[PDB]
């Protein structure tokens, strides 16, 4: 049941969770969004 | 002249690194040798390396040396020895290395003797290179992460080994 | 200066000489065929012969004085 | 009569010099690309110099006050365009780039 | 052998450097003025 | 855009500045060549203004200062 | 240009003179703690990380996506090191 | 004469490292610092040559050698700490058991 | 970033596609490729389980071994598929599908 | 209104900072005849060195 | 170059006066929060109190304990004082108002920050007191720990600007101040500056009542004064960096002709004054952390957040091609 384990992990360690989220958005945007924009520009 | 002043400061400070009785003083004279090196780099126009020698050698490496040496409280008896007897061997080794290496460039890089004529008037200026000039920082950053990125990553592996080995060798968890 | 990357962000001072020497050596099966280009590259690197000649001029000036 | 071609004058007139002396500039740059020797381009250089000096004289005669003000501002601010907008606009109103 | 330098494995720079000959950081300065 | 404006301005006045510098260097090199011919007169085998490069391609005279442009 | 560093040197000399005047006018009238070694090591590693970021941050507009991802791989290796240090209690001072 | 003067600056630092090895047979911490002086001299060589040749490869390598020097110092001092912790002293007479 | 796929040693088989895309190489996975993938993954899961018994972590060790095996088997299958598409490995089926589509 | 007493040492610090800027700005301008230019690069240095000749030799 | 000393003095002397009066302003604002008056007898509104304390300090006899490190003991406060002074050569107060227009000024500031630890370390060791030495080691550790976060935040700003020139960093905030999108970065930067200047709630050297003797416990007379003056000059500097990096330096709040009537040095001074008020307001508001707690905060909270913000800002700017 790994859904409240994430909830507890956020409750115990909010700074780690926030760092992972902020950095994860920073990694997600160039990985996923940027090729979408490059493709949308090609057509 | 200026290069002579910096060379003399570095020479005295290095002698004091290798000859000070107290190792704390040795680490402090080492900081002076790094400051002098930073000055030389500023003369060569490499201001990024001049700042990084301050940040890394003095700001981080010398600090680690100082922390370790200070907490060790070395006693002068455990490390003392008279060095008069090494003057001959130092003389021969240093003289061989001097005569051979202080003059290694002389055959290949012959110095231009300064004449009593203004040679500055023959400096040719090419303005095309000066329209958008690059700093040392961006010139290095243009190469580190693209054309030579593998060596960058191998250096990261070297740093990882340092972190692991530091923990494994010294950690005693409370 | 064989890489091409200059320290101010342009082609290195001695890259063209290097490339001439390399292109000569790529098809000349004897290294002696590219000796002139090789010493051109090394002259660019160290300015040995130029400075030697200018020192000759300076020496002659000192001798005639 | 003819303005001194200082960095202030040349920079303040650079837009006109680009819109007007494009061919001589291009020829000079092309032959510089072919041969870096200064002696082997003195002719193409003289065509650039005559272009620019003729255009500079034209600007002074065609608009003296507004060019003076612009050049003075550009010298004062060491050729920073953002600090000299009013004088650039005034100078361009009277001597259009066209 | 006779002229190892002559072999194609030994001429990698001569074929790769032209492909980066237009890259910022290694151009002839006049290239920006004409292009 | 601001930086591009300033770089445009520098590009258009580039040719006249380079032509001025070329004239200056040519005149100075002529003067130095006369000086060299004068001093090196009576020395057999000398060739005034000989190109040390076998290819003969023109290079600016070397200065013997490591980084003179930055100061 | 390196011209702008000379005022820093003259500034240093003047600061020295002021220091000595202030300090001189009154002369007229055995227990090794490994946790300091460990913090030194951590600081050194991240000092080198800041050092490698300086050229990257100014060069991002030219290196584009390749440079971004090579720096990300670098960070990933060093952050694995950081997680190792964290789990081993090198970040705890109690 | 610029290149020779910078070169001799770096060369004197290298020789000082060699002498510091030669002169500190009871002081192994100073030996580690002498090795760091040699490494600094080499880095200077690379930077000076990079300038003299108008080539960037000397600067790339100087930065990487910086990383290596930092790693070497961290590991070296860790080994020094565990050597001292085991023996209680840094005297060279307590680190000479292995021989023959 | 300028690139060049050209290899030192030329492909000895019909070059179906010089630089096949990632998804194209994945879609080129054959029965033998999946057999290699599955064998590597299963061996790795098994080694993880067996080596995890003594420390008492056979399940987590199984997951770790399975991850190592998944990455290694996928890399091996990709290697083979891309080599076939590029003509470096015998690629009869690739050529038969290419000459028809 | 007693709290204005606290605003005096702060205003004196702010004035000290304004002096640290403006006094050095006006001394450089008097010595060079124009304000200091931010971003003096190799081009500007070369322009000044050439302008010396173009002015003095005119 | 003959007028360069005039410029340097016009920077250094008013800075020493501004520090003298920062001490006064700290004593006044803390007093008012505590319903007290603060120094108001020595001069009108207490305005001559700095002069009196400085003259008292220079008239005090120096002590100079019988240590084997006579020279280093006196040199350590000189070292820290010099380091605090020399950072101002690259600080721009307004457009064109700066002593040295360094293209590498950001890295230079980081290097000075990194050098600041040696004065404290050396003072602690040279004092021949185990209390001073232990306090010094803890303070040095705290400073280097928070320098990591300071440096990673510097990298975030550099990514936005694309240049290490401090004037360029200011002028890149004409569209918008960097403290608006990066407000969490500004918060973490202000906290990391409190911990780097050894200020409350991170002031270990002040916790003598807590059985923690500070690195400057043995110092008297003017060496003690030089340590104190270096620390306070560092607080004005860190308030100036907060202003330059995130509050747009000398720029006005709004690009409007009414706001452009007052000069840029006034804007810069007012923002610096806001940050100095907050340094004092925090001292007056909260208790202090223990050493282990603030060390945990440094490594486990501020390093990860700073690193994550570097990644997020660089990735967002690379994705949409908003890079400088
Ligand atoms: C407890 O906190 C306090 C201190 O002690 C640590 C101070 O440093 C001080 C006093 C120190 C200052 C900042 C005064 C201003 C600084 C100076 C310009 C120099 C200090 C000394 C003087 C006023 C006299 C100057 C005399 C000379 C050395 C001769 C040179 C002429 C204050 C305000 C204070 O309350």
């Amino acid at each position: 049941p790994v859904m409240e384990k994430l909830r507890m992990f956020v409750a115990q360690e909010p700074v780690v969770a926030a760092s992972c989220l902020i950095g994860g958005v920073g990694l997600f945007l160039p990985a996923v969004v940027r090729p979408i924009l490059d493709s949308l520009e090609a057509s | 002249m200026i290069l002579s002043v910096l060379s003399s400061l570095a020479l005295v400070s290095g002698l004091m690194v290798v000859r000070a009785k107290n190792p704390v003083h040795s680490v402090l004279f080492f900081i002076l040798v790094f400051c002098d090196t930073s000055g030389l780099l500023l003369l060569l126009g490499l201001d990024f390396f001049a700042m990084i020698f301050l940040v890394v050698y003095i700001g981080a490496i010398a600090v680690l040396f100082l922390f370790v040496v200070m907490m060790f409280h070395i006693q002068i008896a455990e490390i003392h020895e008279e060095v008069l007897r090494y003057l001959p061997v130092s003389g021969i080794i240093g003289l061989i290395f001097w005569w051979e290496m202080f003059f290694i460039l002389d055959n290949e890089s012959i110095p231009l003797l300064p004449t009593q004529r203004n040679t500055t008037s023959l400096r040719y200026t090419v303005y095309a290179g000066k329209v958008r000039s690059w700093t040392n920082l961006e010139t290095l950053g243009n190469l580190l992460y693209t054309y030579y990125f593998v060596w960058f990553l191998v250096s990261s592996l070297i740093l990882l080994v340092a972190m692991i080995g530091a923990i494994v060798l010294t950690m005693h968890r409370t | 200066m064989a890489s091409g990357w200059g320290i101010t962000g342009n082609k290195g001072r001695c890259y063209d000489f290097w490339m001439d020497f390399s292109e000569c050596m790529s098809h000349c099966r004897e290294p002696k065929d590219c000796t002139l280009l090789r010493e051109d590259y090394l002259e660019c690197l160290h300015h040995s012969k130029e400075f030697q000649r200018r020192n000759r001029i300076y020496k002659e000036e000192q001798r005639k004085l | 009569g003819n303005p001194i071609p200082t960095s202030a004058v040349l920079t303040a007139s650079a837009k006109h010099i680009g819109m007007r002396c494009m061919p001589e500039n291009v020829a000079f740059l092309k032959c510089k690309k072919n041969d870096p020797n200064p002696e082997k381009c003195l002719d193409k250089g003289r065509d650039v110099t005559r272009c620019v000096l003729g255009l500079l004289k034209d600007l002074h005669q065609k608009c003296q006050k507004e060019m003076d003000d612009y050049v003075g501002c550009m010298y004062y601010y060491t050729n920073e365009f953002d600090l000299c907008r009013k004088e650039q606009e005034a100078f361009e109103k009277v001597c259009p780039l066209k | 052998p006779y002229g190892f330098w002559t072999f194609e494995r030994h001429n990698a720079q001569l074929r790769w450097d032209p492909q980066i000959s237009q890259v910022a950081g290694r151009r002839d300065p006049y290239d920006d003025l004409l292009e | 855009a601001l930086k591009e404006e300033k770089y445009a301005a520098r590009r258009t006045i580039l040719p006249i500045l380079q032509a001025e510098e070329d004239e200056r260097f040519v005149s100075e090199w002529k003067k130095y060549l006369e000086y060299e011919a004068d001093v090196m007169k009576d020395v057999p085998g000398w060739k005034v203004g000989e190109n040390v490069y076998n290819s003969g391609r023109w290079m600016p005279p070397a200065t013997g200062e490591l980084r003179p442009d930055v100061w | 240009m390196m011209l702008e560093f000379a005022p820093i040197f003259i500034y240093l000399v003047i600061s020295l003179l002021v220091s000595l005047i202030l300090l001189g006018v009154p002369f007229l009238f055995s227990r090794f703690d490994i946790r300091f070694y460990l913090v030194s090591i951590l600081f050194l590693i991240f000092d080198l990380e800041v050092t490698f970021f300086f050229p990257w941050a100014v060069s991002l507009n030219k290196i584009d996506l390749f440079g971004f991802w090579s720096m990300m791989a670098f960070l990933f290796i060093l952050t694995i090191g950081f997680l190792y240090e964290w789990k081993r209690g090198a970040l705890d001072w109690e | 004469m610029d290149l020779i003067k910078y070169f001799t600056f770096s060369m004197i630092i290298f020789i000082l490292g060699i002498w510091g090895i030669l002169l500190n047979r009871r002081n192994i911490l100073i030996m580690l610092m002498s090795i760091e002086l040699m490494l600094l001299a080499v880095n200077l060589n690379f930077l000076v040559f990079s300038v003299s040749l108008d080539d960037m490869m000397g600067q790339v390598f100087a930065l990487l050698v910086l990383t290596v020097a930092a790693a070497e110092s961290a590991i070296g001092l860790a080994i020094f700490v565990i050597t001292f912790r085991v023996r209680g002293t840094i005297a060279v007479e307590f680190i000479n058991s292995i021989q023959g | 970033m300028n690139t060049d796929i050209t290899a030192l040693e030329k492909a000895q088989y019909p070059v179906v596609d010089r630089n096949p895309a990632f998804t194209k190489v994945v879609g080129n996975f054959s029965t033998l490729d999946y057999l290699r993938f599955s064998t590597i993954t299963g061996i790795s899961v098994t080694v993880g389980y067996l080596s995890g018994i003594k420390p008492g972590i056979k399940g987590p060790s199984m997951v770790t071994g399975g991850l190592i095996g998944l990455m290694g088997g996928f890399m091996y299958a990709y290697q083979n598929s891309a080599g076939r598409l590029m003509g470096f490995f015998p690629n009869d089926g690739e050529v038969a599908s290419y000459q028809k589509r | 209104l007693v709290w204005l007493e606290a605003m005096l040492p702060l205003g004196i610090i702010g004035g000290m900072l304004c002096i640290m800027g403006n006094s050095q700005y006006y001394i450089h301008k008097a010595y060079h005849g124009r304000p200091k230019h931010i971003g003096h690069d190799e081009w500007d240095v070369a322009m000044e060195r050439r302008d010396k000749k173009v002015v003095e030799k005119a | 170059y003959i007028a360069v000393p005039a410029e340097i003095l016009g920077i250094i002397l008013p800075l020493l006066l501004g520090v003298a009066f920062l001490v006064l302003a700290e004593r006044k604002v803390m007093a008012f929060v505590q319903r007290r008056k603060g120094p108001d007898v020595v001069g009108s509104f207490g305005l001559l109190q700095p002069l009196a304390d400085g003259l008292k300090l220079i008239l005090k006899e120096p002590i100079s304990p019988s240590s084997a490190n006579f020279f280093l003991f006196r040199m350590a406060p000189v070292a820290t004082f010099m380091l605090s002074l020399v950072a101002w050569a690259v600080v721009p107060f307004d457009y064109g108002m700066v002593l040295s227009d360094l293209n590498i000024g950001l890295l230079y500031l980081f290097a000075i920050s990194s050098l600041g630890v040696y004065g404290i370390i050396i003072a602690g060791r040279s004092s021949n007191s185990k209390y001073a030495f232990l306090g010094a080691l803890r303070s040095a550790a705290q400073m280097v720990s928070y320098e990591v976060s300071i440096g990673l935040i510097l990298i975030t700003v550099l990514i936005c600007v694309g240049s290490c020139n401090l004037s360029e960093i200011v002028m890149a905030q004409k569209q918008i101040w960097f403290g608006i999108p990066l407000f969490p970065v500004l918060v973490m930067f202000f906290i990391s500056c409190l911990a780097e200047t050894n200020r409350a709630p991170f002031d270990l050297p002040e916790a003598e009542a807590e059985l923690v003797a500070g690195y400057n416990v043995e110092y008297s007379s003017m060496g003690f004064a030089l340590f104190f003056l270096g620390e306070y000059a560092n607080m004005i500097l860190m308030s100036g960096l907060c202003t330059l990096f995130f509050l747009g330096g000398w720029l006005p709040i709004l690009d409007l002709p009414i706001f452009k009537k007052i000069p840029g040095s006034i804007w810069f001074s007012i923002k610096v004054l806001f940050f100095l008020f907050l340094y004092i307001w925090v001292r007056a508001a909260f208790p202090r952390y223990r050493y282990d707690q603030l060390m945990g905060l440094g490594w486990k909270v501020f390093l990860p957040l700073s690193l994550a913000w570097v990644v997020s800002v660089s990735g967002l700017l690379v994705t949409f091609q908003w890079l400088p």
